[PDB]
């Protein structure tokens, strides 16, 4: 490793440096999985032929690259790139920054874009139908997401690059844009994905790349590796061929014998709720809550899953139904904006300073989320993701009866979602806690949860909350509506999803059932 | 808001 020849780029002012490039194949979807600050847009941008690489030296030009490449497959690529013979269509990272860029109208847009004529097709995959006559500023992050796969899946080209196509994407959006994305591959065309949700990756890649390294400092693409392996390895945290140990433990999945199945005694229960914001209603059935068990919340969004949240909370009131409670809760909000004048360790220290210093906390929480490192950081400083980690930190540092957590993935990198799963869970069954979590990452739901609850209806318009129910009927029920199966995986116990058309998909849609556990 | 980006996103649409 190391090595001076694979040194693809350093950048000037950083002194950041990339290590090698992932291949692309016509016919192929390669997935790129890895903690951010590892070059994975990096490689992205230079593949593009947005970045000329400069070889961790003063290269400048397309040459010194084909040189350079002299005895790898890309060599070739690198020589059609320079003379434009391809010209790769990217979906970039920083769909925040399109109403910047670009003006008007959503379908004025995609129209230009449309070079295959599918325009309605694309539209309709990806569920734009509202959104069309809508212009850019009024734009969520989510739509903003659509309109950038969708303009992408529109253009005629041979290489098709998406940098993080699930950020703002709800469970549904981001696996129906992955069917999506992964049709160019059955037409002949090349794809390559840089992905943070796993499930999401799985099904969408033929290959995967791990990239390893230290955020900020160097990265490494590993060899190209199968899919199972791939991911399985990334979980191992222990890369064979390359002999690297990247992490100093393994991430583990449940295999059917770990988990006592157990009674357990009611919490509380609620009864029927409905909350109206106008022409929007919500109706949540009857339930009940476990003491000890943690439930996973699913759905497509605008369906009251915040909502629902909020009124458990305490922050919301249900406009029929009634809660009677005497629970204390603690609540990590979906959406936050720091607004605290101190650091991250005067924050946390205040909540429960004796948690700090146990080392179950170091160990399960702090350590894991990268909170330690944070300690002297300006809470108004922190960026989405760094305060996303600290809020969940403060979250579970708090003694509550119940713990509800909205959306704690979002601006996660891969290897912080699966330290988040690991700490709310480890962190429950020490306490002998109850959660509810609101997830749309399908390996963080499926590891955090004892059951489920389904939220179904039409987003901004109605929804409704099933009773919690277990995985299996819960996971079925959800898929059923997006028509993808899963799997298990003996070696990791992670659930692995069928690709379309394949015959472990079939066999499973016949039989109705989308999920094992 | 880096330039970079302004390039990048109008290649995709325009
Ligand atoms: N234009 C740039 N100038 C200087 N440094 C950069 C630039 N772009 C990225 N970097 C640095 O290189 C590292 C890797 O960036 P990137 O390839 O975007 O990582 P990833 O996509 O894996 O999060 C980052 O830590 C970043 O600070
Ligand atoms: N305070 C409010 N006033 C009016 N409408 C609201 C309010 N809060 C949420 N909504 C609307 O209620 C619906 C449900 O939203 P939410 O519960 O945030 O859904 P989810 O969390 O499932 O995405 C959405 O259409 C949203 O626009
Ligand atoms: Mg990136
Ligand atoms: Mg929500």
């Amino acid at each position: 490793s190391h090595l001076e020849e694979d040194c693809v780029h350093r950048y000037g002012v950083n002194a950041f440096v990339l290590y090698r490039l992932p291949v692309v194949k016509e016919g192929m979807v390669v997935g790129i999985v890895g903690p951010n600050g590892t070059g994975k847009s990096t490689a992205v941008k230079i593949l593009a032929g947005q970045l000329i690489p400069n070889l961790c030296g003063d290269n400048d030009s397309w040459d010194g690259v084909i040189r350079a490449f002299r005895g790898n497959e890309l060599q070739n690529y690198f020589e059609k790139l320079k003379n434009g013979e391809i010209r790769p269509v990217v979906k970039p990272q920083y769909v925040d920054l399109i109403p910047k860029a670009v003006k008007g109208k959503v379908i004025e847009l995609l129209k230009k874009a449309d070079e295959t004529g599918k325009l309605e097709e694309v539209v309709k995959a990806l569920e734009l139908e509202n959104v069309l006559d809508r212009e850019i500023q009024h734009l969520s992050g989510g739509e903003l997401q659509r309109v950038a796969i969708a303009a992408a899946l529109l253009r005629n080209a041979t290489f098709y690059f998406f940098d993080e196509p699930s950020s703002y994407l709800d469970i549904r959006q981001r696996l129906n844009a992955a069917r999506a994305i992964r049709r160019l591959s059955e037409e002949g065309k090349s794809v390559l994905v840089v992905e943070h949700d796993l499930a999401v990756l799985d099904y969408l890649s033929d290959i995967i790349h791990v990239v390893y390294g230290e955020p900020g400092v160097y990265g490494i693409f590993s060899q190209p590796k199968g899919t199972r392996n791939g991911i399985n390895e990334f979980l191992r945290g222990y890369l064979k061929d390359e002999n690297v140990r990247f992490r100093p433990y393994e991430i583990k999945f449940t295999k059917t014998g770990e988990r006592v199945e157990i009674e357990r005694e009611t919490l509380v229960t609620y009864p029927r709720l409905v909350k109206d914001y106008g022409s929007f209603r919500l109706e949540v059935e009857p339930g009940e809550i476990k003491k000890g068990e943690v439930i996973g919340i699913v759905g497509p969004n605008g369906i009251g899953k915040t909502t629902f949240v909020k009124m458990l909370a305490g922050v919301e009131e249900p406009t029929e139904g009634k809660i009677e409670w005497d629970l204390t809760v603690a609540y990590k909000p979906q959406y936050i904006k720091a607004d605290y004048e101190g650091t991250v360790y005067e924050l946390l220290s205040k909540i429960d300073a004796s948690k700090l210093n146990s080392n179950f906390y170091k160990t399960e929480l702090l350590k894991p989320l990268g909170i330690i490192d944070l300690y002297d950081r300006e809470v108004n400083e922190l960026s989405g993701g760094e305060l996303q980690r600290v809020a969940i930190a403060a979250t579970l540092l708090r003694d509550a009866d119940i713990y509800l957590l909205d959306e704690p993935s979002a601006y996660l990198d891969v290897e912080q979602r699966l330290a988040v799963s690991r700490a709310i869970r480890h962190l429950m069954e020490k306490n002998e806690k109850t959660a509810l979590v609101v997830e749309h990452d399908v390996l963080m739901i499926d590891y955090v949860s004892d059951r489920l609850m389904v939220f179904e209806g039409e987003p901004g318009k109605y929804g409704r909350a099933l009773p919690p129910m277990g995985m299996r009927e819960g996971m079925n029920r959800f898929l059923a509506s997006i028509g993808i199966t899963f799997r298990r995986d003996p070696d990791t116990g992670r659930p692995r999803a069928n690709k379309e058309g394949s015959v472990k998909d079939r066999e499973q849609k016949e039989k109705g059932e989308y999920y094992y556990i | 808001s880096e330039e970079e980006a302004l390039a990048g996103l109008s290649a995709l649409f325009g």
